[PDB]
């Protein structure tokens, strides 16, 4: 942009030679990269533009490797400009109100079910705040749905092998850890797997919390038994939704 | 106990939701006074860049008052709900806001008023799809996102005329303002329309230095976000 | 500017803490009733 | 392999070795810590450096001993490793450029070798166990083998496994038993090549069930093995060793008439994120890197990630892979190589008296400290003086530390994981409860 | 025989309100409740599977088959379940 621009003051400033330096259009570098900031942007004002046969013959030849060069770079270096991570950041530990943190299958319908039967009126008055922990980030309806539960729910995007995420999400603090299942799949071992390691990458990071989780079979379940911390005592769960139904 | 700032934040929380009634009347109070100082907004456009108005002798200033005085009312609401007050100081509202209400106190206390960053109201246009959103009102993805589309579009191009008003009105303070073009607003408005619609006529453009840097500086990111925004808004419309 | 915002700031808050505190009454001393 | 069957013959071999090939700076900690001791050894690399003049007098041999004092390194025609009884000395310096101080400085029973041991074939149905004969039957300080498989997996090879533990100088009294658990398709799939190995049982099944491992007696077992096969069929980076770890924690979690926590068992990772799930006790960060992960550093860990800085080392000096060769899967001679090549079956004939003088290779050993003549430099505060006795008394020289992890601290602790020190300074303080890195010469 | 609509849910629907009928969608609701009392879910186990003793639990881990022996007078007196 700038080389062009200073080409363009050069040459209308000092006109072409064969006509004895008679047409100076007394162009400004900054009307110059105006007029070049215009023209390869497609507009095209009219208002400053190139009189001189040479500086028309640097824009004829100029647009054609211009406008592309234009139309390629400036919403690619706008998309790059954008790369941000929107749900980042940590949850804040509000004393006095526990808060709990679910992860797992998250999906809209799945999370709206979870959210209207744990925070239904029938339960007593009970100030339990939920965090969401998921690698995937929410699509528009599922960030509508959190917008109302606004003073409920928060939602961090990370992944619960990370350490890092796990921190900060504020396991220390956290009453319970909740991880959902989809059940609707085609690969019950395979989803039993990866459960069954944020299981453990959860218990590596903090052994003192409490776990709730959906099991697909009851082989799985009994090999959640395995894990060190699978202290089911004090307190410690897992569904195994084909023994049960 | 259980922690009194934590209270009245939950409470601020719940009021700045549409979660209960009051939070609701709250919230439709917000859309329409802010739809209200737009139209203000727009009517005093037509007035020159500075005027002396008498408060209690004028019918919009009264009103303008009253629009704002809510405004910061709704702004302490959202500043006690907010969690991060560094990163709430930096919201788009905020600014707005603060580059807003304390310049109609200052023209109610000298009684004179200057058309200076007043297109900024504009910018308050852009929450409105959460406005929806907590109302319930909107819930399918694919409205969400066309709201969001034109709320943004139509937002960013009255903000952006507005911009160009002030400056083409208002010349380039190192020329001692010598530069005033006379464009009306719906002039201005038209100029952006052409501008980041490639288009370019040329009866209408910008001559002041500051008129035209904005010009340079808001082609990069205006004939993308036209291009982007306009085809895939006809895309969801169809 | 700076002294109105304040002053919106306090009221805020004096207002949200007179509204917490006399529903806190309200549901506390009338649980059994 | 080779690695994995040198930790079961001594633990923590893997780490040292693997940390001996990798070029790593020294570095300071401020804390206390036993990260502080560890990054100590690590510093330590392999060398290959000429002898001098002065050491080229009287006898090779009785000059190595002693001199390290003065040197201030490490020594380990051919292939040389613990010269008792030109030459390119293997050291263990921690740099190069003070590894310029040697030569600077002037003042049917075997097999058709005899390299390991051999018998008759044997029947895959005269191996195959059961949990009532397997659990009838006494092992007590032997080897298991974990092995994960299913019909389509891929091939290991398990005989560079149990080929290290047969060496020469390993007495049939004292070979080390060696028992396979897992399903028995793998085994029949492997099972060609794994027939003319004695001493060697397969137990159907799967690692993941209490009761086999019972049977097969793993809490006295002297080292666990897990092993995972099918990991090259999924491409999920968290599914992957989302095997392995679960069985490594059933080791840890069994209960015995004592808890399995203290269990040496050794577990093989193709992705190096999922070591943190080894163990609980400790921070677990994804920046740090593998070779300051506790559970690699105690030698429980492996991974074939740490083996990529051998092409560097081997291409500097070629010595070295022959010299892994020979240290680690027993020894690898020029003859073997062409045998196995021909025929790809190990076979073996009468003996010879030539035969059985190949045998004075010396191999790693485990020695303890609580009991024996040396018990007086167990807290002498001076490790130089140790294996100097160690050179000087039964011709033995000591790579490093295998030092408790807790063992820094004053308060006592029932931790039992401990981690390798190469190469510890002279002025070493040592501790009673403590293990020894040794090569054994036989007998 | 009964009115079919998509919009109603499964509770609603006369297959399921007759016992006829069973999905394990309605098992999702479990979570919730487990998290504010734990002491439902071994109720449901002990209600439903006849019932899920902490020794039967260690005895399937170890073993992963069922196996029994001669009875005692206390075996045959953990019958009172109802
Ligand atoms: C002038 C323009 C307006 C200035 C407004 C200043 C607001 C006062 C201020 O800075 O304190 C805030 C907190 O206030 C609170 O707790 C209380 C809320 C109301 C505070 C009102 C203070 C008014 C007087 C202040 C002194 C005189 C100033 C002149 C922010 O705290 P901090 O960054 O840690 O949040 C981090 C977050 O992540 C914690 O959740
Ligand atoms: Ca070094
Ligand atoms: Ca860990
Ligand atoms: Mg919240």
């Amino acid at each position: 942009w700038l080389t062009a621009a200073g080409f363009i003051h050069l040459v209308e400033n000092s006109g072409d030679p064969w006509e004895n330096f008679q047409n100076n259009q007394a162009l400004t570098y900054w009307e110059c990269v105006y007029l070049l900031m215009v023209t390869m942007s497609t507009v095209g004002y009219g208002d400053v533009y190139a009189k001189t046969t040479l500086g028309r013959l640097f824009m004829v030849f100029f647009i054609l490797g211009g406008l592309a060069m234009f139309a390629s770079y400036v919403p690619e270096i706008i998309e790059l400009i954008g790369n941000r991570k929107k749900y980042g950041g940590s949850y804040s530990a509000v004393s006095g109100r526990k808060h709990i943190v679910v992860c797992g299958h998250i999906t809209l319908e799945s999370v709206s079910n979870f959210l209207k039967d744990f925070l239904h009126k029938d339960r007593d008055d009970v100030n339990v705040e939920i965090v969401f922990l998921h690698n995937i980030s929410p699509n528009l309806e599922l960030e509508a749905l959190f917008k109302r539960h606004f003073t409920q729910v928060e939602f961090y995007q990370g992944s619960v092998l990370n350490p890092h995420d796990l921190a900060r999400v504020k396991i220390e603090s956290a009453d319970a850890c909740l991880i959902l299942a989809n059940k609707y799949c085609a690969d019950p071992d395979a989803e039993d797997a990866s459960n069954i390691m944020r299981v453990i990458s959860i218990k590596n990071y903090h052994p003192k919390i409490r776990i709730i989780t959906q099991m697909l079979q009851y082989h799985n379940k009994a090999h959640l038994l395995n894990i060190p911390s699978w202290n089911w005592k004090e307190g410690d769960d897992a569904i195994c939704l084909a023994e049960l139904k | 106990e259980v922690g009194w700032m934590t209270s009245v934040k939950d409470w601020a929380g719940v009021m700045i939701s549409a979660q209960t009634l009051t939070g609701r009347v709250l919230v439709v109070l917000v859309f329409a006074l802010s739809i209200g100082a737009l139209v203000i907004y727009f009517i005093d456009s037509s007035n020159p860049i500075e005027s002396c108005q008498n408060f209690y002798k004028d019918f919009t200033l009264q009103i303008d008052m009253a629009f704002n005085v809510f405004f910061l009312l709704y702004f302490g609401l959202r500043f006690i709900a907010a969690n991060d007050k560094l990163w709430f100081w930096l919201e788009v509202n905020s600014v707005v806001d603060f580059f807003t209400v304390p310049p109609v106190f200052v023209s109610v206390y000298l009684n004179r008023s200057w058309l200076g960053l007043r297109f900024l109201r504009a910018l308050r246009l852009i929450q409105f799809s959460e406005i929806l959103q907590f109302l319930n009102i909107l819930k399918t993805s694919n409205s969400i996102k066309l709201v969001n589309l034109l709320s943004i579009f139509i937002s960013t191009w009255l903000t952006a005329a507005g911009f160009i008003h002030l400056v083409e009105n208002s010349g380039d303070p190192w020329e001692n303002f010598q530069n005033n073009q006379a464009l009306t607003y719906w002039e201005c408005v038209y100029l952006l329309m052409v501008t980041m619609s490639t288009v370019g006529y040329g009866d209408v453009y910008a001559k002041t230095t500051l008129g035209r840097l904005f010009m340079v500086f808001f082609i990069l990111g205006g004939l993308a976000m036209f291009a982007s925004y306009v085809p895939e808004i006809i895309e969801l419309i169809g | 500017g700076p002294a109105s915002f304040l002053v919106s700031l306090a009221s805020c808050l004096a207002l949200g803490s007179g509204l917490t505190a006399c529903r806190a009454r309200r549901r506390r001393l009338r649980t059994a009733a | 392999l080779g690695f994995i069957a040198q930790s079961c013959l001594a633990q923590g071999l893997s780490t040292m070795l693997a940390n001996l090939f990798s070029m790593r700076s020294f570095i300071k900690i401020e804390e206390d810590t036993w990260q502080k001791y560890y990054l100590e050894g690590v510093s330590n690399e392999m060398y290959t450096e000429y002898l001098s003049s002065a050491f080229v007098g009287l006898s090779f041999p009785t000059v190595c001993e002693l001199c390290f004092v003065k040197l201030k390194l490490l020594m380990i025609s051919r292939i040389l490793i613990n010269p008792g009884n030109g030459t390119l000395g293997f050291f263990i310096a921690s740099d190069a450029k003070e590894v310029k101080r040697a030569f600077f400085y002037c003042k049917k029973k075997y097999d058709s070798t005899g390299m390991f041991h051999w018998c008759a074939p044997k029947e895959i149905e005269k191996v195959i166990l059961t949990r009532s004969e397997a659990a009838m039957t006494v092992l007590s300080g032997h080897v298991v083998v974990c092995i994960f498989g299913d019909v389509s997996s891929a091939l290991i090879g398990l005989r560079n496994l149990v080929m290290p533990l047969r060496a020469s100088n390993f007495h049939y009294h004292e070979l080390k038993h060696i028992v396979f658990v897992g399903s028995i398709e793998y085994l029949k799939r492997e099972w060609e090549t794994l027939h003319n190995f004695p001493k060697v049982s397969i137990l159907p099944g799967t690692p993941l069930s209490r009761a086999d491992l019972r049977a097969v007696n793993i809490n006295l077992c002297d080292m666990c093995v897990i092993l995972s096969a099918n990991q090259n069929n999924i491409d999920d980076t968290s599914l992957q060793d989302k095997e392995c770890i679960l069985a490594s924690l059933n080791i840890k979690s069994m209960q015995f008439d004592t808890t399995g926590v203290n269990i040496p068992i050794i577990t093989e990772l193709v992705n190096d994120t999922n070591v943190q799930f080894l163990d609980q006790d400790d921070d677990d960060d994804p920046d740090t890197e593998l070779y300051l992960t506790q559970p690699f550093a105690c030698g429980t860990a492996f991974a074939v990630s740490v083996l990529d800085s051998l092409m560097s080392a081997t291409y500097f000096n070629d010595n070295i892979l022959t010299l892994i060769r020979t240290l680690v899967t027993g020894g690898a001679t020029p003859e073997l190589e062409a045998l196995i090549a021909e025929e790809n079956a190990l076979r073996g004939g009468y003996s010879t008296p030539q035969t059985l003088a190949n045998r004075d290779r010396c191999r790693v050993a485990q020695l303890a400290l609580l009991d024996g003549p040396f018990a007086d430099l167990g807290d002498g505060g001076c490790y130089g003086d140790l294996f100097c006795k160690a050179l000087k008394t039964y011709n033995m020289l000591c790579f490093g530390i295998y030092r408790l992890r807790d063992a820094h601290l004053s308060t006592p602790s029932q931790c039992t994981k401990r981690y390798v020190i190469t190469n510890p300074p002279y002025e070493f303080e040592l501790v009673p409860t403590d293990l020894i890195f040794c090569l054994m010469q036989f007998d």
